[PDB]
């Protein structure tokens, strides 16, 4: 990639038949320890990109990019893999090195493998090809930003195995996998996804992948979420030690940690007591938090707030890989600016807090204390309880997962799944002694010593490698829907690869975002809006954010709407500055003196101390020296001071205009200058509200400033023309 | 309720506490591992082909006749060598053939 | 006021020669101790308003609205008063108690008070009628929220004895005042700023007003704002202890204290122990936090999460007053709803940390003991310095402060004040033996002695009472320019007091803004985005913010604009709810049994699953039994079992549209539920992609479902239709 | 530097400290609280008009011709007061008369 060229995506389609996986596994950061970037020093910050953008802010300390220590993940899924990879390159550039890649709806009830490139739903349909495309233009990415790029997605689903050997095969470096999820949420059979998961779990740790559980879930099932506390930690423990036990390192397995509340909740003081307990308890396991999304509306102020409070969460506590979540995710599909605020976000409230736990502590010992005791009692009696009913199967059929109660309360409103019930019920088969798998990875009872004792410990020998070990055996499938796929999709938008529109999420969808105030009550301004967005154009109106000011002064409305039309480049008349450092250093090394007043019998102050005084940017800022003469200075004795005072420059104010008073007065100034012989050594500026600058000029003198002139304007004037008379 | 539901905790430091929970959870989990051990699904057996050189079109064809023949317990991917060692044809022919509706008789025998 | 009805602003701006302030002095919040709201209980939380707007999200906890403990700011002031008037309420009732008017630009300059109403800039002309007319108003909303608003001006200048007067006789409930802030950053003689001081505060405090001083001036003025932590230091000390000397009381003395840096400056890191070492040494002194300015861009995501991390270091230590900044302030003059955006944020964060010092506590030994006694040090020796200099004048005429050094680093180029120059030089006269002032809140020597020895504690007996005791004395006048004033504008815009347009500051301003994303490089991205906005009839566009997404990949474009048009509410077409909670409850009081597959040949399982698992809200969540069938169900099947199995409803899903068999099979349903005489005893719903609700009502069936169904619609129609029945 | 400058304070209790900072805090601006003690300005002394009960306009009337007159060391509203005494007038008409020119004479008599 060169970094002023958009990313060829026809390009990367070609030849994925020949594509191959540049690396395998999961990557964590590097911490740098106390590393240095313009005048700061980090004790949290781990290795700088290569390429990036900063924060905005970042431009008053020299553009400094400090990268925090735990794995940033953006989830990118519009439906369109190929419009998607160009959002992650955004992404990469502003500090994600975690892709998650949300599947189509339902993709859990494909009782296998899909292929091509058929359009999504709700997120993206999970193929060796779309797998391929968008590991092979990370693998760009990331060497364009200097820093590898985590490649995520789900195991989830009926299909759990053949989808970890295909994410094994294309070298996905993460995925979500969790038995417990199939079953309550999806309605899985429980005994087809235990079994399943067994096999799913032992190819996903043989790609030394990274594996996210489902806890999160129940944070959105649950009725008030700070209840469900108990069960989280339940089902966090039972895909930790089914994943540990089927061979992941514990550095692998991850718990996927929602805090549970937010405002107007005390949302700190309820979630922090979990948190602490969560990670006393699973001491050695990794953390994933992620963010809010259930108590969210469609304000994205109001949720990057609660999102910093999340962060605050994690960084008193500890997350290891901090997923985020869009800030217009609970008031329309993620568009491609929201998932890169979302990264600036944590990544700016991260480098904020930098070291902050060299500075503040947890009081262990107290409420807190207190609160996280009894969150690991009531998790243990919960475990209690489903050995007491006979095991985990018994447990789900007696609805003890999903239920509103905080545990041991129960309110009988749980999800209760049927150990005979649910998609692929009666698809257990009983392995017989001669059972037998010729490959790599396989979990269950394997007679290989009927071909061949040797053979045990490397099934794939039977057959001289499976897949696993010769990729060359990979059968790659292009595309089955001949109308369905990215090429066609692709046809549809080539018009736009000098023309320009423009996008929320895919290529060309003309969406565009209007906010408004209107002076009325919420209903009427909705439909007003409506209106007014018509009016101007816009097709597909819809009201996104409606938010009160007050009842009857007003309300704020968002809307989005598709713009009709485009705009040719090459149309576009685009025309082909003085820093403040480079200013005062110009008057630093070369001394400047200035005279100034308001004129005349004008009596009007304000606006000369405006241009001068410091407080609002005036020249004193920048070390000019100024003899200030006051107000009513009659024209001559303004002239005189200069010549006395040896003044670089005069500058006079005329805020009275009657009868062109301020003009003549320049004029005047002008003619005093000259008859005196200083005109040409001297420079004139002459400001006042009703004064035009091309004007002023006009009656001699060398600059006029009118209305919202400021200091900078004056300072710049006063440097460039006495560098241009030198 | 949990007042009286956690008495018999009330001793436990947090270290027997936190034993207690693990042990616990390892018990819950044990049998769900047996049950992957001792049996298979559709997927693994299609999972399994996979690795072996099959498309996923492939696969489950495979797979549907194996459960059709009641020989799943046997595994499919076995199946496919069996059949290839005994008629000495390579694993993609076997299995090709066998998605196509052939050689399940020998298999049979 | 009624909450339904607009503030009325030309009956407010009657009739003000007689109004006068229902109340004197400065309030603060009520604590609340254990503050029960909702389901939640409060540990640092204030009382409730009566009237208020709540948090978005508070919607899912029955729409709490708690208000933390400090008083919270928020300044208000578009050089037009009477529109701001409007903006007062709307922020009263997002939560401020304290609305803060910066004045006109360059106002400390009026050498006296001006009256009436004339057009700002950048501020409020201050004047006797228009706080008339401001403290009229809030005395009219405060009573509505429930809860007393503190009004707020600045009492710098030359003027500041004239202005505290007047702020005193009208009600004012808290002011600026810090001489240092005249010399520094306006330039008004030393002598004479001091001076007046004296009487500024000594009138401010008969008032019970409480003062802020001006030291956050010193943080926008220096080159680095890290480095002038112990300028701020000496500045907040100097004038705290000369108010206190005064008679002020330590409980009104408050400190303007803005944390210094901001990301990705590490700058909790270095804020925090600068907080802490002014909250100790200054112990028995108030707190106004005061948020970020000098280190924020454009964006409003990013100024937003600073923001929160100022809150932070207010919660982390101590804040009395909670002033809050737009996070609009760097890209434009302030709009009604960033005004509210802020209130929002301020409130929301302080909640969510209720209770957190409980939990949490300053690691006070190591690097944070270290660092705040290094700044005592620091501070110590400056005031050290300033002695051995002879004093406060000299020290400023040897430029020791805006110096960018870190004390004791001295840059050399720091601001210095002449001792007999500035505004006001040569203004002060001696007191002669016999000067004598006949008024209440007179700071200096006063001779009541020669007239009366028993009134020298009074001397406003010798009059018979000044303006202080005897209101009626004041000289009210109403306007001094016929051209400009308020009753003109008001006249201007009579038009739009059933017309409507949109607003960001003044009545019918007609200013939107108007968010995209472009996929090319930043400067053509911007005057492209200029040009759509054009097309879309909109004038005096202006791009405020410029965010790169990736060099080539796309820019974030953000405009204002002007609607050049009204709408007329009365042509408006305007439309003339069932809840999670009523369907849930319905189902549970009268179970709801259904029969579901998807129909005919067809395999597509995906969809019908996606309206029953619980996972994207299926009717699951609502405690729906569901008897699932599977897929290529025949149609009879699916009636035979829904008689079999004595079912509520059917529901059918028809993917596979080729030919009309989705139609023709919801018609066959339909048919065979009536050939078994079921039809009017049971429910029937069929969906599908290609399914429109009205075609498949037209085939026999209850209801029809196609793209984007939820379960909410679904379980809707099913409880909403089994009503019907009955 | 500031290792050299600090030397002197280094064993000072953080009271020390404390009180050493508010006591020189206290010796800088004693001086300046003298100065407002005995002397005065025209704000100041049009500030005392207003709250005897005159405008601003008439405020700084008063105020311009005293300071013309060399009075100011007897106050404005002292002035005003003086005068209305001897010619046993209301204050404000007294004010209202020197505002316009009247009594000068009498007041500097
Ligand atoms: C407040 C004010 C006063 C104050 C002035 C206080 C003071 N110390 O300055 C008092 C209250 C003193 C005053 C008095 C009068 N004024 Co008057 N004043 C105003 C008012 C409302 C504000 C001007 C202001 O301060 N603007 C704020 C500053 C920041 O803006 P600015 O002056 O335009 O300066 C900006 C630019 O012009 C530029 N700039 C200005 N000067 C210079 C110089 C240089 C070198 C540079 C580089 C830039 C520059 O930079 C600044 C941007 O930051 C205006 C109305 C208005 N809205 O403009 C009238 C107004 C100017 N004054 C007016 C009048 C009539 C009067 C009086 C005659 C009224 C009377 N008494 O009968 C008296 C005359 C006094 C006299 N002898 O001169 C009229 C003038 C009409 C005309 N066309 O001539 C105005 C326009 C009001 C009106 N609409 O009639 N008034
Ligand atoms: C993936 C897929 C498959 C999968 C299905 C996997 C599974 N387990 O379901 C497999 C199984 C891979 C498949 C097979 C075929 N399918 Co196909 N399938 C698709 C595809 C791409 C996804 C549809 C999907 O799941 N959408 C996501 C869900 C959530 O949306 P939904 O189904 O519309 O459901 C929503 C609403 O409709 C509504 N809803 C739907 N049903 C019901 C019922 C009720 C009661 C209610 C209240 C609501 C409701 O709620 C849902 C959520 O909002 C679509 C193309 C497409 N984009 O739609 C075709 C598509 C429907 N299938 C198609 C074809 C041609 C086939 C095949 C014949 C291709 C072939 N092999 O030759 C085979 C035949 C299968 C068969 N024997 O029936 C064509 C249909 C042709 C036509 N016009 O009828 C489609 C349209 C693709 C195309 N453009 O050609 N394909
Ligand atoms: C509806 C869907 O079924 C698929 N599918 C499977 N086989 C074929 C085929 N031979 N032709 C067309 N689509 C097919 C696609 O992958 C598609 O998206
Ligand atoms: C320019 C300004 O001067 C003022 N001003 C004071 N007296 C008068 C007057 N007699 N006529 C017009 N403006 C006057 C206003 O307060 C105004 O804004
Ligand atoms: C949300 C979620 C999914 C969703 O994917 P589907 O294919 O639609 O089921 C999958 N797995 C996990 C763990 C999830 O949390
Ligand atoms: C910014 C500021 C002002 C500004 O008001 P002006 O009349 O323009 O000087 C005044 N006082 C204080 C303390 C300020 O911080």
């Amino acid at each position: 990639l060169r970094v002023n060229e958009k990313l060829d995506v026809e390009n990367i389609l070609k030849d994925l038949d020949k594509y191959t996986p540049k690396r395998r596994g999961w990557t964590w950061r590097q911490p740098a320890e106390n590393l240095q970037m313009g005048p700061f020093i980090y004790k949290d910050a781990s290795t700088p990109l290569e390429n990036s953008v900063a924060l905005p802010s970042a431009k008053y300390f020299g553009d400094i990019d400090p990268q925090p220590l735990p794995v940033i993940t953006t989830e990118i899924a519009s439906g369109r893999f190929e419009d998607d990879i160009r959002r992650m390159r955004m992404a990469a550039w502003h500090g994600a090195d975690h892709i998650m890649v949300i599947r189509t709806a339902g993709q859990s009830h494909y009782d296998g493998l899909i292929e091509g490139t058929p359009q999504g739903i709700g997120g993206v349909p999970i193929t060796r090809k779309q797998v391929r495309a968008q590991r092979k233009a990370l693998d760009l990415i990331e060497e364009e930003v200097g820093r590898p790029i985590n490649y995520h997605s789900y195991v989830s689903g009926v299909a759990g195995p053949d989808i970890a050997v295909m994410f094994a095969e294309e070298g996905v470096n993460g995925a979500h996998q969790d038995p417990q999820y199939n079953v309550l949420y999806r309605n899985i059979n429980m005994i087809r996804s235990f079994i399943d998961a067994c096999e799913s779990k032992t190819i996903m740790a043989w790609a030394d992948m990274a594996q996210i559980d489902g806890a999160h879930n129940a944070n959105a099932t649950a009725r008030e979420a700070w209840k469900v506390m108990p069960e989280l930690m339940v089902q966090h423990a039972l895909n930790s030690i089914f994943s540990l036990k089927v061979g992941m390192k514990k550095s692998n397995i991850c718990l996927s940690t929602v805090p549970p509340t937010a405002p107007p909740a005390p949302s700190m003081y309820l979630d922090l007591p979990y948190a602490v307990a969560l990670r006393e308890m699973f001491e050695g396991y990794r953390m994933r938090a992620q963010m809010n999304t259930k108590y969210m509306e469609a304000s994205t102020r109001e949720a990057t707030v609660t999102h910093v409070l999340n962060l605050l969460i994690s960084k008193l506590t500890r997350a290891d890989i901090q997923s985020t979540i869009t800030p217009d995710e609970g008031r329309n599909v993620p568009w491609h600016i929201y998932n890169i605020e979302a990264c600036d976000t944590a990544k700016q409230a991260l480098i904020g807090m930098d070291g902050l736990m060299d500075m503040v502590q947890l009081k262990r010992e107290g409420v807190l204390g207190d609160t996280v005791r009894e969150l690991k009692e009531r998790a243990v009696l919960f475990m209690e309880e489903i050995i007491e009913a006979g095991g985990y199967f018994n447990a789900v059929e007696q609805g003890f997962f999903v239920d509103s109660g905080y545990y041991p309360e129960r309110n009988g409103d749980g999800i209760a799944r049927q150990i005979n019930g649910g998609i692929g019920a009666g698809t257990v088969f009983e392995r017989d002694e001669d059972y037998m798998a010729p490959v790599t990875a396989h979990f269950g009872y394997n007679n290989v010593k009927q071909y061949d004792e040797a053979l045990v410990s490397e099934p794939s020998k039977l057959i001289d490698g499976c897949t696993l070990e010769v990729p060359e055996k990979i059968v790659y499938i292009d595309e089955l829907d001949e109308n369905d796929n990215v090429n066609v999709r692709m046809e549809e938008t080539k018009e736009f690869r000098s023309m320009i529109k423009p996008e929320v999420e895919w290529q060309a969808d003309g969406t565009v975002l209007l906010t408004m105030f209107l002076p009325t009550s919420k209903r009427v301004a909705e439909f007003a809006a409506i209106e007014f967005a018509k009016k101007m154009n816009l097709e597909e109106v819809e009201v996104i954010n409606r938010e009160v000011m007050q009842e009857a002064e007003g309300t704020r409305i968002e809307l989005k709407g598709r713009v009709p039309f485009s705009i040719d480049i090459n149309s576009l008349v685009i025309p082909p500055i003085l820093s403040e450092d480079e200013i005062r250093e110009d008057i630093e090394k070369t001394p400047l003196k200035i005279v100034a007043a308001t004129v005349g019998e004008d009596e009007h102050s304000v606006g000369l101390r405006e241009v001068i005084d410091i407080k609002h940017g005036g020249i004193e800022k920048y070390g000019v020296e100024v003899h200030y003469l006051g107000t009513s200075v009659p024209v001559e004795k303004l002239v005189d001071a200069a010549i006395e005072l040896k003044a670089d420059a005069i500058l006079a104010s005329t805020i009275i205009s009657h009868d062109d008073i301020h003009y003549k007065n320049m004029k005047r100034i002008h003619e005093l200058a000259v008859e005196k012989g200083i005109r040409d050594k001297i420079m004139i500026g002459c400001g006042g509200t009703q004064v035009t600058p091309e004007v002023a000029v006009k009656q001699g003198v060398d600059a006029g400033f009118g209305r919202g002139s400021k200091g900078i304007h004056v300072a710049t004037f006063l440097v460039k023309k006495r560098r241009e008379m030198r | 309720d949990f007042q009286q539901r956690r008495a018999h905790l009330a001793n436990l430091s947090d270290e027997e506490l936190q034993t207690r929970f693990w042990e616990m959870a390892e018990k819950i989990v044990d049998p769900l591992l047996d049950l992957g051990k001792k049996n298979t699904t559709p997927s693994i057996e299609r999972s399994v082909l996979l690795r072996m050189g099959f498309s996923s079109l492939e696969a489950k064809a495979i797979v549907d006749k194996t459960m059709d023949r009641g020989l799943m317990g046997k595994g499919a991917g076995h199946i496919v060598y069996k059949i290839a060692k005994e008629k000495n044809i390579s694993v993609r022919e076997a299995g090709l053939a066998l998605s196509e509706g052939k050689y399940w008789d020998d298999a049979i025998q």
